[PDB]
């Protein structure tokens, strides 16, 4: 039915489950971390909300404190023209309603400062009440403004998009059974001392009677002097010879069907673009890997400079390719 | 050389000597040209460019405001409040001009 | 929508049937709905969702 | 001397009866539009993608 899961997912991301982990909490740094690393469509949203939530509450005490001296007070019992109302004490001078002093507050905090409205020296909590206002402004402004440049800074880079081949291919080479998948790029910088390595993944015993239910065995890539670096600004076919000392070599195609098995390809590089280290994988199953199909060729020969293409990618023509064993492979190689 | 000179395309060149790939992908999957695309390239400009990106936006972002206040400052009744010279100006004061 | 303001305007002051410049606001309104029209047209037929 | 975006005439902008209906808001309701346009487009152009 469900088949046991791939240790890897065909498009990456290990989906292997993790139970009973003691819990690490939390902390408000990750809180932070968490805001730095938005993306835009939620960014531009709480960095306004925050300007406009500071805005508000800086405007409602505000009010109070002009409510507590009594400005308002004062000010609503005008008499004709203006002989009560300006020369007593008030606190903050044209301030005499809320919508006033949310001006007020947009003007101080955001530094405009009109000049209608003036605060003087008579009012410790006014006083108070601004450096306390100003203090928040520059703090909420400063993280603001390295969110915003923080995203402007470390938007040169993009999404992973590296593409390997969908199959795999076991075909014939030199003579001898061979292991082929295609790797090639649609990135723009070619990746700079990038690394190919290869995995197979299956339950293992131990003769001293014990199992290790998903081994890792790191397994040659072919090349002529065993170097894991590979040049890559055409798509390839990253090799693999099978002999007695490789981990497949008890298979052939009868028994590939029902097989317990897998391949996981990672390989790693910096993109040299955005100067940043990055690795990409994948994962062959057993019913993934068809036999005999020797790959297609892509590059051809235009007249001033070579080409390619991308639409046959996978194109797995076919050839005769023994079915047979690979001990017995060197067992009679008589015909 | 008059065979090279018409075989001056047919030649192995991988990469070309400045070190450039020149080759040619086709027939790929482009999904097309999202919108942060545009703002990487604002990183990358030139001296000369980004200066004129940055003035020119700041200068927009004035006018358009200050077309929008101006609209503004006309529907209140503001405008023609203030061009009332019955005196340096009559009824300016009550009539809360939106915008002093 | 600014057009079709000025046109009701245009409407009720009833300058003229044939006024001139009544009769020019229409035609620039009718061509901006054929505009509208194909913005509709070009989200189905490109990508829409 | 002084330029009129609604004429000069005194008190010509007297915006009583009715916000909108008045001989002039109609244009400049119109010409903001047009501006918004403008200020949009010229920004992403100058760029490219
Ligand atoms: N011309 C191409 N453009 C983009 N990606 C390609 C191209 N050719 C191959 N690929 C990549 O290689 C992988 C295997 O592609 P393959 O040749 O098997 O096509 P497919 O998987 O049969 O069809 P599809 O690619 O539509 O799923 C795909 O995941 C694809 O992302
Ligand atoms: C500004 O001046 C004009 C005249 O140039 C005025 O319009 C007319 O003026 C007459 C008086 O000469 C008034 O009766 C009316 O206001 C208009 N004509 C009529 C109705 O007979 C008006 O004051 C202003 N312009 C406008 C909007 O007409």
């Amino acid at each position: 039915r469900l088949p046991k899961a791939r240790f890897i997912a065909k498009s990456g991301a290990c989906n292997l489950a993790h139970k009973n982990i003691r819990e690490q909490g939390r902390f408000l740094q990750d809180i932070f971390t968490t805001l730095v690393d938005l993306k835009w469509r939620h960014t531009l949203v709480i960095f306004t909300m925050s300007f406009l939530c500071s805005w508000l509450l800086f405007a409602i005490m505000w009010w109070l404190v002009a409510f507590a001296h009594g400005d308002i007070y004062a000010y609503m019992e005008k008499g004709i023209t203006e002989k009560s109302g300006l020369e007593s004490a008030v606190c903050v001078t044209n301030v005499r309603s809320f919508t006033s002093a949310f001006l007020f507050s947009i003007e101080v905090q955001v530094t405009i400062g009109f000049g209608g409205r003036m605060m003087t020296e008579e009012c410790p909590l006014a006083i108070t009440v601004l450096i306390l206002q100003n203090i928040v402004g520059l703090i909420i402004n400063a993280v603001m403004l390295g969110c915003i440049f923080m995203k402007t800074a470390q938007a040169h880079r993009r999404a992973e998009t590296l593409i390997f081949s969908r199959h795999a291919v076991i075909a014939v080479r030199n003579g001898k059974l061979c292991f082929m998948f295609r790797v090639g790029d649609l990135r723009k910088s070619m990746i700079i001392s990038a690394s190919v390595r290869i995995q197979v993944v299956k339950k293992t015993t131990t003769p001293e009677g014990e199992v290790v239910p998903i081994h890792q065995q790191d397994i040659p890539v072919d090349n002529p002097i065993e170097s894991n670096n590979i040049f890559l600004v055409a798509p390839l076919i990253i090799c693999h010879v099978i002999d007695k000392r490789s981990p497949l070599y008890d298979i052939s195609a009868t028994d590939l069907v029902n097989q317990d098995l897998e391949v996981i390809v990672i390989l790693e590089g910096v993109v040299e673009t955005t100067g940043i280290t990055t690795q990409a994988r994948t994962s062959y199953i057993a019913e993934e890997i068809q036999w005999g199909h020797r790959f297609v060729s892509i590059v051809t020969e235009e007249e001033g400079v070579y080409s390619v293409d991308y639409s046959k990618f996978g194109n797995t023509v076919r050839v005769a390719a023994p079915r047979c064993s690979a001990r017995e492979l060197d067992e009679k190689p008589s015909i | 050389r008059k065979p090279r000179i018409r075989d001056r395309l047919p030649k192995a060149r991988f990469i070309a000597k400045s070190g450039a790939c020149n080759l040619a992908h086709k027939n790929i999957r482009e999904q097309g040209r999202f919108l942060q695309d545009i703002f990487t390239t604002l990183v990358d400009l030139k001296w000369r460019h980004t200066l004129v990106i940055f003035t020119m936006s700041f200068l927009c972002s004035w006018l358009l405001f200050a077309i929008m206040w101006w609209l503004v400052a006309f529907a209140h009744g503001d405008i023609y409040a203030y061009m009332e010279k019955g005196i340096t100006e009559k009824s300016g004061l009550e009539s809360a001009v939106c915008v002093t | 929508i600014t057009k079709t303001i000025k046109l009701v305007k245009y409407w009720q002051l009833g300058w003229g049937m044939s006024d001139l410049r009544f009769c020019i606001t229409g035609v620039m309104v009718i061509l901006n709905g054929l505009l509208m029209a194909v913005e509709i047209n070009v989200i189905r037929v490109r990508r829409y969702v | 001397m002084s330029l009129s975006f609604c004429g000069n005439n005194i008190s010509s902008y007297n915006i009583y009866h009715g916000v909108l209906q008045n001989p002039c808001f109609v244009d400049a309701l119109n010409l903001v539009p047009h501006v918004f346009l403008l200020f949009i487009t010229f920004p992403i152009l100058f760029i490219g993608w």
